[PDB]
C-alpha cells in the first residue's frame, strides 16, 4: 500500500522540520532491532553465511548487517 | 467474497513523512522555501546625521 | 502544536497479512486450522451382506 | 507504525490463503522494482560498489541485489 516508499530522499527540503520530525529514522532503527531480537536463529544464520561467502571481513561485516536490514 | 481496506490515512501519513506540512485553508497560506534578493540600497541616509 | 495521526485501519490490515481471517460475529465461528484422529472402526457391517 | 512488521514467516499455516492471497509478493516485487526504475542513479552507484568491492563475480550479484533491496 502507501505503507512504503516513504518520501525520504526526494530532496525538497527546508530549515524546518517536515513531518515526523526525527522520529520515522528512530522508528525504523528501533523496528529492525526489535525483530532481530525476536529472531535469533535468522541472525545466526545470516551472520553463519557471511563467515561462508566473502571471507575478507570488510565483506563479512558488510552482507551481515545487510542480511540483517533485508527484512520487509 | 469482496472486503473493504479500511481507511489508510494513518499509512498515508506514514508515507508522506519527511515532507514538509502546510496549512491550507484560506486559499493558500504556503510556508517553509526559501528565496534569493539582490539587493540594491543607494537611496539611504542614515536618519539624519 | 498536536496532531491526531489518523486512522491505522488500512495500515493495520497491511500488517496483518498473511494471517488467516476469522468470521467471529456469533460468539466464534472459528475456521482453517487441523486436526489429528486416531480411528477406530471394528463396530462395522457391511449395510448388509 | 504497523505499516511494517507485515506477520510474514511466523507461521500458522493451513492449506488456505491467508489475507492478501499472493498479492503482497508480488506488492513487494513491484515497488521495489519501481523505485529502482524512478532512481536510477543509486544503481549505478550500486553496481559501482559491486565491481570494488568483493571482486569475486558471485559477491558482486549478491552484494549489488542487496543494495538493491536495502531500500525501506
Amino acid at each position: 500500500s502507501v505503507a512504503l516508499v516513504p518520501h525520504v530522499g526526494m530532496g525538497l527540503e527546508t530549515r524546518t522540520e517536515t513531518w515526523m520530525s526525527s522520529e520515522g529514522a528512530w522508528k525504523h532503527a528501533q523496528r529492525i532491532e526489535t525483530w532481530i531480537l525476536r529472531h535469533p536463529g535468522f541472525t545466526i544464520m545470516a551472520a553463519i553465511l557471511a563467515y561462508t561467502i566473502g571471507t575478507t571481513y570488510f565483506q563479512r561485516v558488510l552482507i551481515f548487517i545487510l542480511l540483517t536490514a533485508v527484512t520487509p | 467474497d469482496v472486503v473493504v481496506l479500511g481507511s489508510q490515512e494513518g499509512a498515508m501519513h506514514t508515507a508522506l513523512t519527511g515532507a514538509t506540512e502546510i496549512q491550507m485553508s484560506s486559499g493558500n497560506l504556503l510556508f517553509t522555501g526559501h528565496l534569493k534578493c539582490r539587493l540594491r540600497m543607494d537611496k539611504l541616509q542614515l536618519k539624519g546625521m
